[PDB]
């Protein structure tokens, strides 16, 4: 739906670093308190609650945040490109077993390309069973994979407490991927607290993309009536959406360098002032 | 009082930090290899995402016939370019001269040409040993009988039956109508014109797109306490580079002031925090009495 | 070359790390090459006197 991101967005473009003071830069940050779409993987067992398969396409604007509410773990990559063909190049994101195997191999984007992870019963651990994402020419101009292969499942039920957060943005090519992990316990909605968002690549491949969508698992157990995509009750995790717009934010360095606190310069009054004054705090006048 | 100039020290020596050689392009796999494209169906090889190579020139193919065609091989580390199709095949020695632009013979006419406005690399050597088979070798096929010509960058893998003088061919091969697959002796009795030479070709974008290939970076080792004229990744200037304690977060790799002059670094390669102070750009006045009869200044 | 002057130097250039001694070769081939002139050739190729 609709939720009031409240200090979230706030990254370092430049890898300079400033001790205790402040700096007015303009980027394509995220506007604060900004509409949010929120989507919920969620597996509602219900005779008349229907399987909430939020997997839309969402549009690929100007750059994207995105925040992954996530404790069972299923939410996994993201879909990149313009006309998300096999013709026009694209880029595709996954994450199987700790694996980042990013690739401009623009396979086939049918409504099924996902991931599916399944008990199985020779290994008593949920085993990946699904890779139904690739089918089509690969014809790849770039492959980078880093392989170190673990697995941090710890799925719980009840309540939320590691939030990813990934902004993704793209300047002349240059596809700059910025990430955060964090410890939380808000199970509601945001917490309202302020987290930086360190960069972790700049891919350089320079592919032309206007399309994002959000790669998940879809299998399950054999305890589970039926099959992957007709039963499925254990998708328990969340994620929300926000779109960057060009504008100049002021950000509050420390003596360490971590960004401890930002301010918007088109916000508000006060928000204009201390932007304007290059100041985090102003006196009557 | 008054005042001349500054005293602007001159900087001691020059020094450039780049970070370790991590990547590199394997061109000498791709020199040599037990079995090779046929002439016919080139192999189109996509190099990127590379560190080029210019070691030197007698390398493992030796280089026998080499020339970079629109592109210096001096610079070829230094040259900054994108986008590398190895367009390779085997060919025999005296079909090497069918290299340069607009050269014609038989791999122009039905395998491989390039066209006149090249800004590659052309590499022909003598497979007198990768490719020399004792009892020769006809596996490199070459299409002799063809309707049309081929235009460059355009690779052909069909067998279509030639048609002579329009005469119907219903598959079948004989008078004027042969098949359009021919087999090249290369055996290693032959001459040094008909010996087996292989030919790996270099053709590159010039900065179309973000420049994913890019020649290696030497790294000249840091010297403190002087006034070096230091060339870092991404800035060049003149400072005295000292140990600092400024904890560079791992991700941040520059440093600055309120007021925007870059004076902290981080080590391209290791990790070290080195801060940039200025050199000396102290006023040179001078004091004295007067200009005349006493002459004594400081 | 600086502006204002003219080089004539006979001497084969050196390259490839190999003191060429008048012997053309690899990495060693006669500094002033000839222009590639065809008479009446295309208009990229005709002399002009200059
Ligand atoms: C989301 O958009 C609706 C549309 O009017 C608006 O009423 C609501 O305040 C917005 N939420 C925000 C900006 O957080
Ligand atoms: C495959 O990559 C080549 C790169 O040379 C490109 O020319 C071609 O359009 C791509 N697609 C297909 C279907 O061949
Ligand atoms: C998208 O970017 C590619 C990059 O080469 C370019 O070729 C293509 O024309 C662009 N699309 C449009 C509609 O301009
Ligand atoms: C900086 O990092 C140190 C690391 O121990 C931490 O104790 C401190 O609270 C941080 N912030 C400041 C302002 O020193
Ligand atoms: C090429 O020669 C090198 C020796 O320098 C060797 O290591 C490599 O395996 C060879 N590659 C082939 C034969 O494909
Ligand atoms: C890079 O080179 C430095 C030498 O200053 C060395 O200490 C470091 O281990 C090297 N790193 C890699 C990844 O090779």
């Amino acid at each position: 739906a609709y939720t009031n991101s409240f200090t979230r967005g706030v990254y370092y473009p430049d890898k300079v670093f400033r001790s205790s003071v402040l700096h007015s830069t303009q980027d394509l940050f995220l506007p604060f308190f900004s509409n949010v779409t929120w989507f919920h993987a969620i597996h509602v067992s219900g005779t008349n609650g229907t399987k909430r398969f939020d997997n839309p396409v969402l549009p690929f604007n100007d750059g994207v945040y995105f925040a992954s509410t996530e404790k069972s773990n299923i939410i996994r990559g993201w879909i990149f490109g313009t006309t998300l063909d096999s013709k026009t190049q694209s880029l595709l994101i996954v994450n199987n077993a700790t694996n980042v195997v990013i690739k401009v191999c623009e396979f086939q984007f049918c409504n099924d390309p996902f991931l599916g992870v399944y008990y199985h019963k020779n290994n008593k651990s949920w085993m990946e069973s699904e890779f139904r994402v690739y089918s089509s020419a690969n014809n790849c101009t770039f492959e980078y994979v880093s392989q170190p292969f673990l697995m941090d499942l710890e799925g719980k039920q009840g309540n939320f407490k590691n939030l990813r957060e990934f902004v993704f943005k793209n300047i002349d090519g240059y596809f700059k991927i910025y990430s955060k992990h964090t410890p939380i316990n808000l199970v509601r909605d945001l917490p309202q607290g302020f987290s930086a968002l360190e960069p972790l690549v700049d891919l350089p491949i320079g592919i032309n993309i206007t399309r994002f969508q959000t790669l998940l698992a879809l299998h399950r157990s054999y305890l589970t009536p039926g099959d992957s995509s007709s039963g499925w009750t254990a998708g328990a995790a969340a994620y929300y959406v926000g779109y960057l717009q060009p504008r100049t934010f002021l950000l509050k360095y420390n003596e360490n360098g971590t960004i401890t606190d930002a301010v918007d310069c088109a916000l508000d009054p006060l928000s204009e002032t201390k932007c304007t004054l290059k100041s985090f705090t102003v006196e009557k006048g | 009082i008054y005042q001349t100039s500054n005293f602007r020290v001159q900087p001691t020596e020059s020094i450039v930090r780049f970070p370790n050689i991590t990547n590199l392009c394997p061109f000498g796999e791709v020199f040599n290899a037990t079995r090779f494209a046929s002439v016919y169906a080139w192999n189109r090889k996509r190099i990127s995402n590379c560190v080029a190579d210019y070691s030197v020139l007698y390398n493992s193919a030796s280089f026998s016939t080499f020339k970079c065609y629109g592109v210096s091989p001096t610079k070829l580390n230094d040259l900054c370019f994108t986008n590398v199709y190895a367009d390779s095949f085997v060919i025999r020695g005296d079909e090497v001269r069918q290299i340069a632009p607009g050269q014609t013979g038989k791999i122009a006419d039905y395998n491989y040409k390039l066209p006149d406005d090249f800004t590659g690399c052309v590499i022909a050597w003598n497979s007198n040993n990768l490719d020399s088979k004792v009892g020769g070798n006809y596996n490199y096929l070459y299409r002799l009988f063809r309707k049309s010509n081929l235009k460059p960058f355009e690779r052909d893998i069909s067998t279509e039956i030639y048609q002579a003088g329009s005469t119907p061919c219903n598959g079948v091969e004989g008078f004027n109508c042969y098949f359009p697959l021919q087999s090249y002796g290369f055996q290693p009795t032959n001459g040094v014109g008909y010996q087996p030479y292989r030919v790996v070709v270099l053709s590159f974008e010039l900065l179309h797109a973000p420049a994913t290939v890019c020649g290696p970076k030497k790294s000249t080792n840091l010297v403190k306490n002087k006034c070096v004229n230091f060339n870092f990744n991404g800035l060049t200037g003149t400072g005295v580079l000292t140990e600092s304690n400024k904890k560079f977060l791992p991700f941040q790799q520059f440093g600055r002031d309120i007021a925007d002059t870059t004076d902290a670094v981080r080590d391209p390669q290791t990790l070290e925090i080195l801060d940039i102070t200025p050199c000396s750009f102290g006023g040179v006045s001078v004091i004295t009495p007067g200009t005349n009869t006493s002459n004594q200044v400081a």
